[PDB]
């Protein structure tokens, strides 16, 4: 089933705001 | 059922066996016979070497490779195209003797000038370069009977659709014409009336356009999702949203996940009733909710205004899928953004669909600017 729910608890809802331009650089593996 | 159903030559069926085809698509199935009767032909569908094959397959079945004189011409916006169109060109037309040239803008004049003194049957190229040669002389369109336009909505626009008229000016007063495309407005009426005849119209998609829709995709990990969809919210203006999500589960774990971080949204859903689901539809067009996440819209209701911002957290698997998400109902440019989550297994469905639309989802872009997304 589902996987993120337990990966991002709302609660805590905290971290620096989530980067696009680093992981567009993981865009090859 | 077969291709040979389709009576054609028998060196064309040698090069569509050679291709591997097995079984017409269907917008072969329907263009490729209505085509080889003469008939003209204004056909809506999803791009792809299929399609391409569609219209290549009655060009190579009409052009007489004894008569060297271009007898079609296959227009196309860009390079790319004119290239890839070409290559499945010699490729099912392997067997059938016929010489198929491309001339666009990246090359040189010369060279091509200088190409067009040998026999050129199939002529594939781009607006300005097609013209600038037929002006020219250099290439005789005295007996091109066929006239091809794929993408034909992105050489419809205000300046092109000149060029292709003073284009189609070479072309014999009794020639045939196939345009195809795949997103749904059509820029003029006149155009059509004046330079088809009887056309038999295809339309293999829904009626959406994505005119006005500026689209990004973001690669984000599955557990990196609900963090990046929290960033969007913080970092985007918008009065009024919708989420998108592969699984009802999903939906509704979103749903409130998004109303536990804070901020209050609806969800719909097919397994949800039906009556409840228009409920949820008219209450969050009226605006009580600021998001809204759902699996799915089968009920349509033109171009609600209210929307600024729509979000695929789960990347469709089919381009009608993601026509069906994104497009809205408004033949007019309607103003919206679109943001999708790439999944590492989305990699290869994000290219197939940005393809087989023929739109362009660009690499979001740390800068947004305001003006795409509110007015």
């Amino acid at each position: 089933h589902i996987d993120w729910q337990d990966d991002d608890v709302s609660k805590i809802k905290q971290q620096e705001d989530f980067d696009f331009q680093r992981n567009l650089g993981m865009f090859n593996k | 059922n077969t291709f040979e159903d389709f009576y054609l030559k028998r060196e064309l069926l040698m090069g569509i066996f050679e291709a591997g085809f097995e079984k017409p698509s269907p917008i072969q199935e329907e263009a490729i016979p209505v085509a080889i009767t003469g008939r003209d032909i204004l056909a809506r569908a999803k791009n792809g070497t299929g399609k391409t094959a569609a219209f290549v397959i009655p060009t190579l079945e009409k052009v007489k490779p004894k008569l060297n004189k271009i007898q079609a011409l296959i227009m196309v916006p860009t390079r790319e195209l004119a290239l890839q169109t070409s290559q499945v060109v010699r490729t099912l037309g392997k067997h059938c003797g016929i010489s198929c040239m491309v001339t666009t803008g990246g090359t040189n004049l010369r060279d091509d000038i200088l190409r067009l003194n040998e026999t050129v049957h199939i002529l594939v190229g781009t607006p300005g370069r097609v013209l600038d040669l037929a002006s020219r002389k250099v290439a005789d369109l005295s007996d091109c009977s066929l006239f091809i336009m794929d993408e034909a909505d992105k050489m419809l626009s205000r300046d092109f659709k000149t060029i292709i008229e003073q284009i189609l000016s070479f072309l014999p007063p009794t020639h045939q014409s196939l345009l195809f495309s795949a997103t749904f407005p059509l820029t003029v009426d006149e155009f059509m009336d004046k330079h088809l005849h009887k056309p038999y119209e295809i339309n293999l998609m829904e009626e959406l356009t994505l005119k006005g829709i500026t689209q990004y995709y973001a690669f984000v990990e599955e557990r990196q999702k609900l963090h990046c969809l929290n960033t969007l919210f913080s970092k985007l203006q918008i009065n009024q949203a919708i989420i998108f999500c592969n699984s009802t589960n999903r939906v509704e774990l979103l749903a409130k996940k998004i109303t536990d971080l804070g901020y209050s949204c609806y969800y719909s859903h097919a397994r949800m009733k039906q009556q409840e689901r228009n409920k949820v539809f008219h209450e969050f067009r009226q605006g009580k909710v600021r998001t809204l996440v759902c699996s799915d819209l089968l009920t349509r209701g033109i171009d609600i205004q209210a929307v600024n911002v729509v979000i695929n957290f789960d990347f469709p698997k089919t381009a009608e899928t993601y026509l069906h998400r994104i497009g809205r109902s408004g033949r007019f440019g309607h103003l919206g953004l679109a943001i999708n989550l790439i999944n590492w297994n989305d990699r290869f469905n994000l290219y197939k669909i940005e393809q087989e639309l023929g739109t362009e989802i660009a690499a979001i872009p740390a800068t947004i600017d305001k003006s795409l997304y509110v007015a």
